[PDB]
RNA sequence: CUAGCAUUUGCUGGUUAUCCACUUCUUAGAGGGACUAUCGGUUUCAAGCCGAUGGAAGUUUGAGGCAAUAACAGGUCUGUGAUGCCCUUAGACGUUCUGGGCCGCACGCGCGCUACACUGACGGAGCCAGCGAGUCUAACCUUGGCCGAGAGGUCUUGGUAAUCUUGUGAAACUCCGUCGUGCUGGGGAUAGAGCAUUGUAAUUAUUGCUCUUCAACGAGGAAUUCCUAGUAAGCGCAAGUCAUCAGC
């Protein structure tokens, strides 16, 4: 299935908690945002990132 | 004190370690099979899938 | 050429004739198992008598001068009439049968 | 210079080039006729296209594809969507847009799906069977 | 092209080279009830006999028939090469032979015997029922019949 | 089923007679119905179709499908 | 209209072309005629018998003009089905070399085909001819 | 065996290494054959990195 | 020699190396060997600890 | 003599991408800063040798199959120069395993 | 032999002999015959000059299994090595054409049940 | 530029740098693209799951590779100049040559190939892949021509390879013919004779080819294996081994 890892859930948490202003409810904008401000290696795990990120979003 | 070698498994040998069996001989490379996986990085044949 | 109907129609008829409605499922507790009648759902009706229609056709068909598409037309066209003498009617009835005996 | 679009289709290994000009009207495949498909039941898969959309469109082009690789059934349906992306491909330049969506909207609502490629590659046979899921018989007893 | 026959004209059993043939199959194959008559072989001879290949054996004139047989017996004659005939270089005569219904049966025995005189291995292994040609035996041939 | 090896006259103006008034005619139906050969069944066919008594709705190599005439 | 050999179905051009040259009867058969199969990998020879070698000269016309230029291991390729090995599993066979090389000498005498640089046996500008000339009648006969 | 070990390990770990591992097996005055570990601080084992990171 | 057969011998050539030093400059410390193929020469550099006595 | 200009191909064979797209890059950099007539760098398909070996020395176990690579990366650069340059060209783009083949084009 | 009678076969020469025998004697005389081959000719030859008149030669041992049986050695007693011995066989004229090894079997027949 | 069909410019092909212009198809180098996106259901309205629509793709996107702590008296001393101890060491258990053997057949078990036919066999015709590999001082992949029923032979040529072999015109399959339910034209075992090929050597048939011989087997008892999408199964091809030999 698509359930999250750690990974994934511990470092959305980790974004909003700083940057709940800034950031919406739309995934293409997180995508280039999470580039920026965080420095992550992968391209896969950047999208995975903020599509949890744009989730939690949501339920705010 | 010697006979035909021209062909056959009796000719060719590995380069290492002089056994006849399980040769490698694909690309000119003339190692056993066993050698192959022990110098195989090294020679510059790396896994991927 | 043997029943002047749209053949789509024919094989549209032969196959909701065909689908059994009621089956047995083996059900058992414990080292003994026993038959259990049970409904059988649309899709399976559909699965089943496509099945029962080309099984029996091809048997039918097998060490026999007629052809496949013969024996095939044959097999709709008597389970489109509702026909005993088609082998998908014949083991839809048994099945049926069986299970109003093990309810 | 005439009008002139280069699209393509593909099923598996086919790569079916087609080109699409300002033309008479001439619907062409390797250098022959659509009845020119030897493959006597798959002729009206490689009509469909040119069927189902409008004749009086196919009246002022020039379609001839050239087939390469895969197989004979690959063939037919890499040819296919090579016509049926050769006219919207044209239709998309030289042609209004809601003409153009009216050959998409015709297509695509007959469950044709074209689509483009049909993704399903060849999932790779891996060791110890002849299958790519399928195992050698196991002996037992 | 339905033809109406006489059914006095028909025969139903031939008789050829020591052998019942049924005459009720085509000519091709009827004539592969004869020992050494094989369907390369039959076509080839029919078509030296200019006989047609989709006539009934039981339609045969006698003399198709005897020129079948005559063809069948001496091929040689009619412009068949050695290679196609069954005994090329006969080991006594030096001679290319085609053999035919019992002779058969005949010269098989015959080659085995000689082998079995001279005392050669594929001779002694004739001898003992065994197979000859290299076969693994540990395995394979385990029913007699 | 015993089957036809000749044609045989009483046979072949059977063919002419009931051949006409069958709706479907192939290969089979003969053989199973006129205890004919299977390659008599096809030359009667091409000679009934030559004759026009019956019309080919499909012809493949290893299937030929006929009506009668109507 | 400007027929070609590709515009007409390449059964009926075949069955068609062969027509035209055992009637007239100027190709040059071999002599093996009966004997022959045509394969290694076949079994029996060809059932059409009085005619055979005019429908490969036929196919062998069609295929050189559509192609470059084709030699005899090519065309053994062509042909050459798969073989039966019994017992064993089968495999591709290449086909008969002669009767294909036959074939190749009898449509030069004619002058359907000729020898070309660069290896293998183009078509010719009196085959284009003769081919173009079957296929717009060929094309005309059926309706 | 315990000295050097220990004595190894040490060396690498204070000298820049995120992590380190000795195994020795075979026979050592006894007749029946061990294989004792000797690891110290961090290292993965799975994936891309190995080839990276770590020199066996 | 293709191409396909050359870089396979210079993996061959190494892996020779390789294996030669390992036990020849055992004691010297030998902690590996690579190779730069230029058009002239051929260098090569021995990585070792005991660079002194080497 | 020197100012005559020659079309070459300059050929470049590694099993390394990184290095062999550095030294192609410099070629066409320097081709570009002395003004010659370049044909860009054609990429060849990546040539996979592939060796498939059983895993276990000896009989025993599952028969489980290692699969070994080696990808020999091919490019190859025609230019038109005199003879001159090209010896330049060619001396300053020497980088450890990436063989450097160099053709004088003759019809 | 093919036509050729057996007074005809001892005067006729070896290369005269191959054209008249099978496929593979003809191709083995062809790649040519070693000096091991020629050597055994000669003791043969010895041999049988060596013989009374009415008795059979000497026998000549021999390991060459491969040697094939040429018209000259018709009446010649060989020594044929199976692996372990030499067993004794005189050329009839019918072993023209065939291996002398044929004449030599190198295992002892399978016989089960029996102790 | 040039050939044919046809007059309507055409339509269909040769001439791979006579040439120009593009890079859609092809190659591979950077980057992008997918995150269950967006919406509707259903639950600790959590993780999630299910439906629908877009999309190249929504079964971890499909497939692998790498793979913890540990263990086993698992296998390998017949891969190794990895190795302890023991045995042996000139009439050798070192090594090398000749020949044989590993294949030997009342039989029991395992993996397989070919079959039992009409959805098929046979004959003509149509005619489409992908992954591969390939010789400089070595005999490698082989085109084209010529000889041959075929296997092959033979004269030259391209290729150290996206170039030449090779569009590997593969097989099943596709069409039109031929058979007609019979161990039949299904099935091709066993066996005889001959002609090639590799090799110092083919006998205990290396292998191929031609004719002939034409067995069991009419869907497989108790049992039991593999398998959920380009998958199962059918189908052939290259590679490994390889002088030659594939049912692997
Ligand atoms: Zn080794």
């Amino acid at each position: 299935g698509r359930v999250r890892t750690k990974t994934v859930k511990r470092a959305s948490k980790a974004l909003i908690e700083r940057y709940y202003p800034k950031l919406t409810l739309d995934f293409q904008t997180n995508k280039r945002l999470c580039d920026e401000i965080a420095t992550i290696q992968s391209k896969r795990l950047r999208n995975k990132i903020a599509g949890y990120t744009t989730h939690l979003m949501k339920r705010i | 004190f010697s006979h035909p070698r021209r062909y056959g498994k009796g000719s060719r040998q590995c380069r290492v370690c002089s056994s006849h069996t399980g040769l490698i001989r694909k690309y000119g490379l003339n190692i056993c099979r066993q050698c192959f996986r022990e110098k195989a990085n090294d020679i510059g044949f790396n896994k991927f899938r | 050429v043997l029943t002047d109907q749209n053949p789509i129609q024919v094989v549209v008829d032969a196959i909701t004739n065909t689908g059994p409605r009621e089956d047995t499922t083996r059900v058992g507790g414990g080292g003994a198992a026993r038959r259990q009648a049970v409904d059988v759902s649309p899709l399976r009706r559909v699965n089943q008598a496509i099945a029962l229609l080309t099984i029996g056709a091809r048997e039918a068909a097998f060490r026999n001068i007629k052809t496949i598409a013969e024996t095939l037309a044959e097999e709709l066209i008597n389970a489109a009439k509702g026909s005993s003498t088609s082998y998908a009617i014949k083991k839809k009835d048994e099945l049926e049968r069986v299970a109003k005996s093990n309810r | 210079a005439v009008p002139s679009v280069q699209t393509f289709g593909k099923k598996k290994s086919a790569t079916a080039v087609a080109h699409v000009k300002a033309g008479k009207g001439l619907i062409k495949v390797n250098g022959s006729p659509i009845t020119l498909v030897e493959p006597e039941i798959l002729r009206f898969k490689v009509y469909e296209p040119l069927l189902l959309v409008g004749l009086d469109k196919f009246s002022n082009i020039d379609i001839r594809v050239r087939v390469t690789g895969g197989g004979h059934v690959s063939q037919v349906y890499a040819i296919r969507q090579a016509i049926a992306k050769g006219l919207v491909a044209y239709h998309q330049k030289y042609v209004d847009e809601q003409s153009k969506n009216e050959l998409k909207k015709a297509f695509t609502s007959y469950d044709r799906t074209l689509l483009i490629a049909d993704s399903r590659r060849p999932e790779p046979k891996k060791f110890g069977g002849k299958g790519a899921r399928s195992r050698f018989q196991k002996s037992y007893r | 092209s339905l033809v109406v026959q006489e059914q006095g004209s028909f025969q139903h059993i031939l008789r050829l080279l020591n052998t019942n043939v049924d005459g009720n199959i085509k000519i091709v194959y009827a004539l592969t009830t004869i020992k050494g008559v094989g369907r390369r072989y039959s076509n080839l001879v029919c078509k030296k006999a200019d006989v047609d290949l989709h006539k009934r054996a039981g339609e045969l004139t006698q003399e198709e028939l005897e020129r079948i047989v005559q063809i069948m017996q001496n091929p040689t004659h009619y412009k068949i090469p050695a290679w196609f005939l069954n005994r090329q270089n006969d080991i006594t005569d030096g001679k290319d032979y085609h053999t035919l219904a019992n002779n058969v049966e005949s010269k098989l025995r015959d080659d085995l015997e000689r082998l079995k005189k001279i005392r050669a291995h594929r001779g002694i292994r004739h001898f003992w029922g065994l197979r000859v040609r290299g076969q693994h035996t540990k395995t394979t041939g385990r029913r007699r019949a | 089923a015993q089957h036809a090896v000749i044609l045989d006259q009483e046979k072949y103006d059977r063919i002419l007679k009931e051949v006409p008034t069958y709706r479907y005619v192939s290969v089979s139906v003969l053989v199973d119905r006129l205890k004919i050969g299977g390659s008599l069944a096809r030359i009667a066919l091409r000679h009934l179709e030559k004759e026009g008594i019956i019309k080919p709705i499909s012809k493949h190599s290893k299937q030929a499908i006929y009506t009668r005439a109507t | 209209p400007g027929v070609s050999v590709r515009d007409v179905a390449a059964q009926d051009f075949i069955n068609a072309y062969a027509s035209f040259l055992q009637r007239q009867g100027k190709l040059e058969v071999p002599g093996y005629v009966d004997i022959v199969k045509t394969s290694s990998g076949n079994e029996m020879p060809p059932q059409d018998a009085e005619g055979w070698f005019y429908k490969r000269a036929a196919s062998v016309a069609r295929h050189i003009y559509m192609r470059k230029q084709v030699g005899v291991g090519k065309l053994n390729k062509l042909y050459g089905g798969a073989k039966s090995r019994g017992v064993r599993p089968y495999k591709h066979i290449d086909a008969s070399g002669s009767i294909n090389r036959k074939v190749l000498q009898a449509l030069e005498k004619i002058g359907i085909v000729e020898i070309s640089p660069k290896g293998g046996r183009r078509i010719s500008e009196n085959g284009q001819r003769d081919l173009d000339r079957i296929a717009a009648q060929t094309l005309e006969e059926d309706e | 065996i315990r000295r050097a070990a220990y004595g190894v390990v040490r060396y690498v770990m204070e000298s820049g290494a995120k992590g380190c591992e000795v195994v020795v097996s075979g026979k050592l005055r006894a007749a029946r054959a061990k294989a004792m570990k000797f690891a110290d601080g961090f290292l993965i084992h799975s994936g891309q990195p190995v080839n990276d990171f770590i020199d066996t | 020699i293709s191409k396909k057969r050359k870089l396979v011998a210079d993996g061959v050539f190494y892996a020779e190396l390789n294996e030669f030093f390992t036990r020849e400059l055992a004691e010297e410390g030998y902690s590996g060997v690579e190779v730069r193929v230029t058009p002239t020469k051929t260098e090569v550099i021995i990585r070792a600890t005991r660079t002194q006595d080497v | 003599q020197q100012q005559q200009i020659i079309k070459i191909r300059i050929t470049l064979t590694s099993t390394k991408v990184k290095q062999l797209e550095n030294v192609s890059s410099n070629i066409v950099k320097n081709a570009e800063q002395h003004n010659l007539v370049k044909k860009g760098p054609v990429r060849l398909p990546t040539k996979v040798l592939k060796i498939s070996t059983r895993k276990t020395p000896n009989g025993e176990g599952s028969k489980t199959w290692e699969t070994y690579e080696m990808r020999i990366h091919k490019r190859y650069i025609d230019l038109e120069a005199p003879v001159q340059i090209v010896k330049r060209i060619t001396q300053i783009t020497i980088e450890p395993g990436v063989d450097v083949e160099v053709v004088v084009a003759s019809n | 032999y093919r036509g050729v009678d057996l007074e005809k076969l001892l005067e006729m020469s070896t290369e005269d002999f191959v054209k008249l025998a099978p496929a593979r004697v003809r191709r083995r005389f062809a790649r040519g015959m070693t000096s091991k081959p020629a050597g055994f000719m000669k003791k043969l030859r010895a041999a049988k000059l060596a013989a009374p008149e009415n008795e059979k030669p000497a026998p000549v041992r021999t390991h060459m299994r491969n040697m094939i049986i040429v018209p000259e050695m018709i009446g010649s007693v060989v020594g044929i090595y199976n692996g372990k011995a030499f067993n004794q066989v005189e050329i009839r004229p019918e072993m023209l054409g065939h291996y002398l090894g044929e004449f030599s079997i190198t295992y002892t027949p399978v016989r089960h049940g029996r102790a």
